[PDB]
């Protein structure tokens, strides 16, 4: 097992390229579920802004 | 006199057990919004379109 990131994504020979497709999925899914996490909480406060208003 | 006296305070009681009813419903307007918007988006998860990621 070798611990690979974006960072250490390298595509110079056809083979790091098959590594950088994986790898991309990877930092894109994890980028989109945060994405996520933020929305949720942006759908937190707005329900906050006129319940206190309320 | 102490009658009239009686209805200026009866007055101000049933003016403040308003108050505590409309301060509820307050947020009683925001808690079903937060029920409706979780139906809906649990029906929308509802489809096999949507893989476990979703």
């Amino acid at each position: 097992a070798q611990d690979v990131t974006v960072d250490t994504l390298d595509v110079t020979t056809v083979g790091g390229a098959q590594e950088s497709v994986a790898i991309v999925d990877a930092a894109l899914k994890y980028v989109d579920s945060h994405r996520a996490e933020l929305g949720a909480f942006q759908n937190r406060f707005n329900h906050a802004i006129n319940n206190l208003d309320n | 006199n102490v009658q009239s006296r009686g209805l200026g305070v009866a007055v101000r009681n049933a003016n403040d057990g308003i108050s505590m009813a409309q301060t509820a419903e307050g947020a009683m307007k925001e808690t079903t919004n937060i029920l409706q918007r979780m139906r809906d988006l649990s029906l929308q998860s509802a489809n096999g379109s949507n893989s476990k990621a979703d």
